[PDB]
RNA sequence: AUUAGGGUUCGAUUCCGGAGAGGGAGCCUGAGAAAUAGCUACCACUUCUACGGAGGGCAGCAGGCGCGCAAAUUGCCCAAUGUCAAAACAAAACGAUGAGGCAGCGAAAAGAAAUAGAGUUUUUCAAUGGGGGAUAUUUAAACCCAUCCAAUAUCGAGUAACAAUUGGAGGACAAGUCUGGUGCCAGCACCCGCGGUAAUUCCAGCUCCAAAAGCGUAUAUUAA
């Protein structure tokens, strides 16, 4: 009442699912250049960039609070994102024309938590990592 | 306003650690958990039950 | 603890007499129950040539030793030719060097190599 | 390049990671065998999923069928010689019912303390692992070593050690 | 195969029918295939007729084959 | 790779087949080439020069520069495996070989495995490696592994400072209604949600939980 069965029927049935796995939106995303295109990183896990300017974001409804993020341009590309700086006080480690190491934020493209619209965050600031100054094993260079 | 970074960070009282004799490791650990939790003291089981307190 | 002294065993396998090349080829293997670290092959040798009547212990060739783990036991292999001079016609240079007998180590290969590639752009008396 | 040595994985992780009954279950064996960690029992585990899976592919297969007596033969054999099973049990169906104590039974660390040679199960592990037992003559520092029936009564101290003619804290205290 | 054209001088197109067997649907399609062959004078093969036909050299761009024997419809 | 079964996905990369030597054509020799550590020309780059002229091709092995989130030594040797060839090895008398092999660097990944043990009323016993060495062994020579700390004759654990880490403790999900600080701020939070003066969630101290010489994070992909 809603399939095909016929012995002689394998032409029907390929045909069919072919057609309908374009409405799948996981499958269509991986094989089409759409995506890629209007991704900054190109389809990398990690990029590099030069800090622009310091810039604080407001949390969405119902929570309060300003979160301090970075404006970088891509090195690769030339694109400019937005990105998060974790943990407490780390905006003090990131000066202007500095050279960080950014990375997605988990959910693949998705902006994450009460962020509106942010997607990436700072994981290594001048070749050392962040988390290691905020915990204090290592000492910013230079 | 970015002024306000990191204030509790740094409004913290600072307390040291607290130096203390090593436990064992490896095998003898899992030997020292065995002995906690069966044999020796024999409903609900609590591992960190804290003292009374508000 | 009984202490002793030190004392070796040998045994021989697999022997085989190998005609075409003047010699007897065979794996050999010593035990040595309280001996301090390991045996040289020198005095193995040594008791190798007694055990199977040979002249000379020079004409003897081992190499190859390998100790068991956990103590006590050593394999290797052996050679005994027919006399002296044909084992140091059918030796390797490096075998024989180390019983003493054998040729200098050449130059180093890349003096050597350097030395024909700038031949390569003469002719004549020059090169 | 142009090596062709091969390599393989013995172990799998559970999938459910805090499961509070498999973590009561599993720090039994621990205490009770003296393991060091739980990818010792892990490792167990797999084993056991091998000799289950191959015995249902042979079980569904006709009595008669050359492979199901071959390699039916093969490891009901393997089992009676490493002490998994004793000798009553013959049919194949049995190797189905095999559980993870009783292959623990048959670890070396296991065996010496069972044996009388060690005063705790913690005693035989320090005990292996610093070259005192031998087995039919021969050093084992291996606490994991799996021993066979045929071999259990050549277990004893090994002839080097000083618990049994050797000795050639006292070799450092007369000086 | 089974004669499909006959409209060039000596050669003609014969045309070979099967079913092609898809292992993920368990199921079959229907499938073609098309071939020049040589015809000699000592037959006179029809549309709709079956032929034998056999491997000889090349000869010519698309050419591999010759007429051995014609059943008629 | 993943796994009840049916399937989904990866395959530049060790073996087999194809193609190329900056780009593009053309060709001689030769049994065999449209050859590039062969020749000829043009294009793009580029080196030496006494200015007349003459040269170059690392997608071979090491090395540089750039590019990037991203990948080792300008090392030793023909001892083994093979190729070429006028050629067995030796004797005045040692063929070449960055093919290949061996070491250095190397937490991609895989296997084994220390950081104690036994007692007595908080102190007593043994045992052993990490490490230092060796008549020596291994090796082309070294290195690693294995053997030993007298065979007449050979160093060494007590805070055994020879001192284990990485993430967490409302729920999913194993584990505190502890004690300070902050007060919709700083911050946490993959999701639901915490924080506005008594915070089970932030910053810390104690205690506890999970995996363990390993453990988090990002991006793909398989199961779900
Ligand atoms: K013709
Ligand atoms: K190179
Ligand atoms: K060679
Ligand atoms: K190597
Ligand atoms: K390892
Ligand atoms: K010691
Ligand atoms: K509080
Ligand atoms: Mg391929
Ligand atoms: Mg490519
Ligand atoms: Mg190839
Ligand atoms: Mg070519
Ligand atoms: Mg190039
Ligand atoms: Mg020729
Ligand atoms: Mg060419
Ligand atoms: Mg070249
Ligand atoms: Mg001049
Ligand atoms: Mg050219
Ligand atoms: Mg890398
Ligand atoms: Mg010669
Ligand atoms: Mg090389
Ligand atoms: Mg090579
Ligand atoms: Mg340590
Ligand atoms: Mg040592
Ligand atoms: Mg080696
Ligand atoms: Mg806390
Ligand atoms: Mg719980
Ligand atoms: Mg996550
Ligand atoms: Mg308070
Ligand atoms: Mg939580
Ligand atoms: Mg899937």
């Amino acid at each position: 009442m809603t399939k095909t069965n016929g012995q002689n029927a394998a032409r029907k049935l390929v045909r069919l699912r072919c057609r309908n796995r374009w409405a799948d939106k996981g499958w269509k995303r991986a094989h089409t250049f759409s995506a890629r295109k209007a991704n900054p990183f190109g389809g990398s896990s990690h990029a590099k960039g030069i800090v622009l300017e310091k810039i604080g974001v407001g949390a969405k409804q119902p929570n309060s609070a300003i979160r301090k993020c970075v404006r970088v341009q891509l090195i690769k590309n030339d694109k400019k994102i937005i990105a998060f700086v974790p943990n407490d006080g780390c905006l003090h480690f990131i000066e202007e024309n500095d050279e960080v190491l950014v990375s997605g934020f988990g959910r693949s493209g998705h902006a994450v938590g009460d962020i509106p619209g942010v997607r990436f965050k700072i994981v290594k600031v001048s070749n050392v990592g962040l988390y290691a100054l905020y915990r204090q094993k290592k000492e910013k260079p230079r | 306003s970015l002024a306000r970074a990191g204030k509790v960070k740094n409004q913290t009282p600072k307390v040291a650690k607290q130096e203390k004799p090593k436990q064992p490791r490896g095998r003898a650990l899992k030997r020292l958990k065995y002995t906690r939790r069966f044999l020796s003291k024999t409903e609900k089981v609590h591992m960190n039950k804290q003292p009374p307190g508000k | 603890f009984q202490k002793k002294k030190a004392e070796v065993c040998i045994r021989t396998s697999q022997f085989k007499v190998n005609k075409l090349l003047n010699r007897k080829q065979f794996i050999v293997e010593v035990n040595h129950p309280h001996w301090c670290g390991t045996v040289p092959t020198q005095l193995i040798r040594k008791k190798l040539a007694t055990l199977y009547k040979v002249p000379d212990a020079s004409q003897v060739s081992l190499f190859g030793f390998k100790t068991k783990f956990g103590g006590g036991k050593t394999t290797g292999f052996g050679l005994i030719y027919d006399d002296l001079a044909s084992l140091k016609r059918f030796e390797p240079n490096y075998r024989k060097t180390r019983m003493g007998f054998g040729k200098a180590r050449l130059p180093a290969r890349k003096s050597v190599k350097e030395r024909r590639n700038r031949n390569k752009k003469l002719r004549g008396k020059a090169k | 390049m142009r090596n062709y040595n091969n390599f393989n994985r013995v172990w799998k992780a559970p999938r459910r990671p805090f499961e509070k009954e498999r973590l009561d279950r599993e720090m039994k064996l621990c205490g009770q065998y003296g393991l060091r960690c739980k990818r010792e029992i892990w490792r167990v585990n797999m084993t056991l999923s091998k000799m289950r899976r191959t015995a249902r592919l042979l079980l569904t297969l006709p009595e008669n069928h050359p492979r199901r007596l071959l390699e039916g033969s093969a490891i009901m054999r393997r089992c009676h010689e490493y002490g998994f099973l004793d000798e009553e049990k013959d049919k194949l169906d049995y190797v189905l019912s095999l559980t993870v104590p009783d292959i623990l039974e048959r670890r070396l660390q296991t065996i010496v303390f069972k044996a009388g040679l060690a005063k705790s199960v913690h005693h035989a592990r320090v005990l292996i692992q610093q070259r005192h037992i031998a087995v039919a003559k021969q050093i084992v520092t291996i606490p994991s070593f799996i021993v066979r029936v045929s071999s259990e009564r050549h277990i004893a101290f090994a002839d080097a050690s000083p618990f049994g003619n050797g000795r050639t804290r006292a070799k450092a205290a007369k000086r | 195969g089974v004669v499909h054209s006959t409209k060039m001088h000596r050669t003609i197109i014969i045309r070979r029918n099967y079913l092609h067997f898809i292992k993920k649907y368990q199921r079959y399609q229907k499938r073609h295939k098309s071939l020049a062959v040589h015809c000699s004078p000592a037959f006179d093969p029809k549309q709709g007729d079956e032929v034998v036909i056999g491997q000889c050299r090349p000869l010519s761009k698309t050419i591999r084959y010759n007429v051995l024997e014609v059943v008629s419809k």
